[PDB]
RNA sequence: UAUUCUCAAACUUUAAAUAGGUAGGACGGCGCGGCUGCUUUGUUGAGCCGCGCCACGGAAUCAAGAGCUCCAAGUGGGCCAUUUUUGGUAAGCAGAACUGGCGAUGCGGGAUGAACCGGAAGCCGGGUUACGGUGCCAAACUGCGCGCUAACCUAGAUCCCACAAAGGGUGUUGGUCGAUUAAGACAGCAGCUGCCGAAUCAACUAGCCCCGAAAAUGGAUGGCGCUUAAGCGCGCGACCUACACCCGGCCGUCGGGGCAAGUGCCAGGCCCCGAUGAGUAGGAGGGCGCGGCGGUCGCUGCAAAACCUUGGGCGCGAGCCUGGGCGGAGCGGCCGUCGGUGCAGAUCUUGGUG
């Protein structure tokens, strides 16, 4: 329904000129929180990869890409480049989610946690839906089990809403797995 | 447009209902400054 | 005076351009200067007479007098909260005719005829120029799309030509 | 010893004041030979 | 008359975008002619 | 409330669906990643 | 002779960004004539003059307007910060460049602070925010989510900011490259080899943690405390919070408008409309108060002045009016005018008193 990160196809080109009346048309698949930020990052890469700045470029089309089957579970592989405190590195990550938007959200959260990498220090190189038999990370493999079975070792005790919250109770919580 | 627009006194808007994100950063960075294109309308609702 | 000579700090400003020394081409001496013309002051390092102070180098002024070998030039000079009209005489070797008003005369004639052509047909128009405005909508024919993606990092390429 | 701090601010309080420009400018300092003839030309103008 | 014009422009833009899609091309929307600007910072410590 | 029950020709509707479907395929199309010869194995 | 490593404030072919100058009409243009002692071989030029004609204002945006003059105060010790930058090992050191800030300025945040962040202010009601926050202190979640960390060193806990390094860890968590493995690896066991029946080995990289890490009154993430964090990184929703913004009331200031054959007015007035409010040094305006003088209007032994009061009221305020008391003989308002005319300070003067 609502995602932190949205996937967009951005299409643009250099402004037509007398030497090139039909300049090459470039497309990118970019992740951003909305259309405005997707366009800005599109010109960032075109400026540094194709030497086409926004001042001498033309925005053609921008469309948001939605997950095809948002009700099933897919394995998503993400190839990314990120900047640490001392240089640049490449890494491959895998995630399980119903939509690639969720998998990308997990990637940003994980990078912030395990590496203290902020959002603007990450470039997504490639994304793909990996079949179960081609996954590489064990964090994803262990859930490829037809007889998946485990208990809830840690539960969160709380009333359904704060309406039923009281400071004092006559007895302690009764918990059992 | 020049005469019609100049005829209008600058609009005295109120502080946004719901607040701002970060006035010190550009809207692209998650802040509030700069061009936000069609999203200015969302802000106009909360400030008018 | 008072700690700085007339030509102090003119090592670069008053030096001739590379491989452009020696004889001065005579088109400089065939220029015609009239009262009211605009001229750009560019000091020639070879001519030591009638040369302006370094401040007036690179400034545009208006001609207010003509002599045998020099032209009187009016140059604005900001002193504290005022602009002063400095009148200086400069030998013609140090002045170039400026093209700052080259479009004015030709623009007036075009405006005059456009208004005249519009007056006869009773259609009030405006000859004012306008800055670049927004472009209209249009369709671009589809073509092959080249996909651009971020490049994987390689340390060996962090140097002109690589390591 | 010296500093230009605040001096531009002072100059802009009432400046920058451009000098008043009149249609006719002073002829002092112009070529006397040209000026003298111009005076005679106006004298006999009719 | 103005109300009719506004609706026609909105539907005209939709038709053109669909027309370009059918032919396999792109329709570049006309650049915005009007901006609304809001000041978000105070009047303290202003560069000239 | 009354459950009361087209503005495009049947042939036109088929063409519209095909064009939109083709456009969506280009939207999700990925690069071949052939220019990155040093990272062919890593990129898969 | 052809190449090659590495360089320059006082070297340079080349060469930015930022900044600097000029121009974008009515002081324009064209046509026909005229003046000259200047100029030309030359009514050829140059400038000027007269007449006639044309000139939709000749980029954008703004313009709480533009110009001019007089007289004069204060000041002429500065300091701080981003960035550029000189001397110096360095300095809360010294000296410059552009801008802002403090000084002259409160207010919210940073526990605390002239300069940091937010933001500048008449007196109020309501609403909403900025920065910063929502375990208690303390207004707002022990809110909804993921991961990381375990500190037997006082784990850690937010710009300026109140510190920590090289170098290390078989602590733990991610990632990168390579090697080995169901044809049987690795450990142990067995005599290169058999049992063994599932993963294993090596290097690099960077998060948190730990070592490296020593000071004198007892003490400081602000304190208490916190480990299904109340720590660290990244999110979501709601909420709290300025003298900032919005609406309303009232005060002042500034600007604008209305009011005469006047049923007509402290016109120095009344009424209506819009904007706006920081201030040391300094300037000015309108007012308050004291004592005389020229006038005018009054009060007082049926109680003046002064003084006293937990009496009351008016004015933003200087002050004013009044009740009661004391006192026992003078006093006040208003217009003008005048001056030895207003005290918290001066190791102020005299007197008195702790
Ligand atoms: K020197
Ligand atoms: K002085
Ligand atoms: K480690
Ligand atoms: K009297
Ligand atoms: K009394
Ligand atoms: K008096
Ligand atoms: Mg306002
Ligand atoms: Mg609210
Ligand atoms: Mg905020
Ligand atoms: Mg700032
Ligand atoms: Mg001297
Ligand atoms: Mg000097
Ligand atoms: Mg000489
Ligand atoms: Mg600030
Ligand atoms: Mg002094
Ligand atoms: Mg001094
Ligand atoms: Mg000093
Ligand atoms: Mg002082
Ligand atoms: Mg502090
Ligand atoms: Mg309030
Ligand atoms: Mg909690
Ligand atoms: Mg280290
Ligand atoms: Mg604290
Ligand atoms: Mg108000
Ligand atoms: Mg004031
Ligand atoms: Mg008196
Ligand atoms: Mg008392
Ligand atoms: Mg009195
Ligand atoms: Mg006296
Ligand atoms: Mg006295
Ligand atoms: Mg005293
Ligand atoms: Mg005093
Ligand atoms: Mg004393
Ligand atoms: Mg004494
Ligand atoms: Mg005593």
């Amino acid at each position: 329904v609502t995602y932190k990160f949205h996937q967009y196809q951005v299409v643009g080109r250099a402004l037509p000129s007398e030497n090139d009346e039909h300049p090459k048309i470039y497309r990118m698949k970019l992740w951003a929180t909305n259309e405005v930020r997707a366009k800005s990052k599109f010109w960032y890469f075109l400026r540094k990869l194709k030497k086409v700045k926004k001042s001498n470029g033309q925005m053609l089309a921008i469309n948001e890409i939605f997950e095809k089957y948002p009700t099933t579970i897919k394995n998503y592989g993400i190839w990314l480049r990120y900047q640490s405190r001392t240089g640049y590195h490449n890494m491959y990550k895998e995630y399980r989610d119903t939509t690639l938007n969720g998998a990308v959200e997990q990637m940003y959260t994980e990078m912030a946690s395990r590496h203290r990498v902020r959002h603007h220090c990450i470039q997504i190189i490639k994304t793909a839906t990996i079949p179960a038999k081609l996954c590489k990370r064990e964090s994803t493999k262990q859930f490829h089990d037809s007889k998946i079975k485990f208990p809830l070792v840690f539960k969160k005790v709380r009333p359904p809403s704060r309406k039923l919250k009281t400071t004092y109770k006559a007895t302690k919580p009764n918990l059992f797995m | 447009f020049k005469e019609a627009n100049n005829f209008l006194w600058p609009f005295q808007l109120k502080a946004p209902l719901g607040g701002l994100k970060k006035k010190r950063n550009h809207y692209v960075e998650g802040g509030d400054a700069g061009n936000r294109e069609n999203f200015i309308n969302e802000l106009i609702r909360r400030m008018n | 005076p008072a700690g700085h000579g007339l030509r102090s700090r003119t090592r670069d400003s008053f030096s001739r351009a590379f491989r452009k020394k020696g004889t001065i081409a005579l088109s400089t001496y065939l220029r015609i200067f009239k009262i009211g013309d605009y001229v750009d002051i560019k000091v020639n390092g070879a001519i030591h007479k009638g040369m302006p102070h370094k401040f007036y180098h690179g400034r545009t002024g208006r001609v207010w007098n003509v002599t045998k070998r020099a032209v009187g030039v009016e140059v604005n000079k900001q002193v504290r909260n005022k602009i002063l009209r400095k009148r200086i005489h400069v030998r013609i070797e140090h002045v170039q005719q400026s093209r700052c008003t080259e479009e004015v005369r030709e623009r007036i004639k075009k405006n005059d005829q456009l208004k005249a052509d519009a007056k006869a047909r009773g259609e009030v128009i405006s000859t004012k120029r306008q800055p670049l405005g927004p472009k209209p909508g249009f369709m671009v024919e589809g073509a092959t799309l080249e996909t651009v993606t971020p490049i994987p990092y390689d340390v060996v390429n962090d140097l002109k030509g690589g390591y | 010893n010296h500093t230009a701090h605040n001096q531009s601010y002072k100059a802009h309080r009432n400046g920058i004041k451009k000098p008043k420009s009149h249609r006719h400018s002073s002829t002092k300092g112009m070529d006397p030979k040209f000026l003298r003839n111009q005076r005679y030309a106006r004298k006999h103008n009719k | 008359q103005y109300a009719k014009e506004y609706s026609e422009q909105e539907k005209e833009l939709i038709r053109l975008k669909r027309e370009a899609r059918l032919k396999g091309g792109f329709y570049v929307d006309p650049e915005a002619k009007l901006l609304f600007i809001i000041r978000i910072r105070g009047i303290n410590a202003m560069p000239p | 409330k009354e459950k009361l029950d087209h503005a495009i020709t049947k042939e036109e509707a088929s063409a519209i669906k095909g064009a939109s479907h083709s456009w969506y395929k280009t939207m999700i199309s990925d690069s071949d990643y052939a220019e990155f010869d040093n990272f062919t194995k890593w990129l898969g």
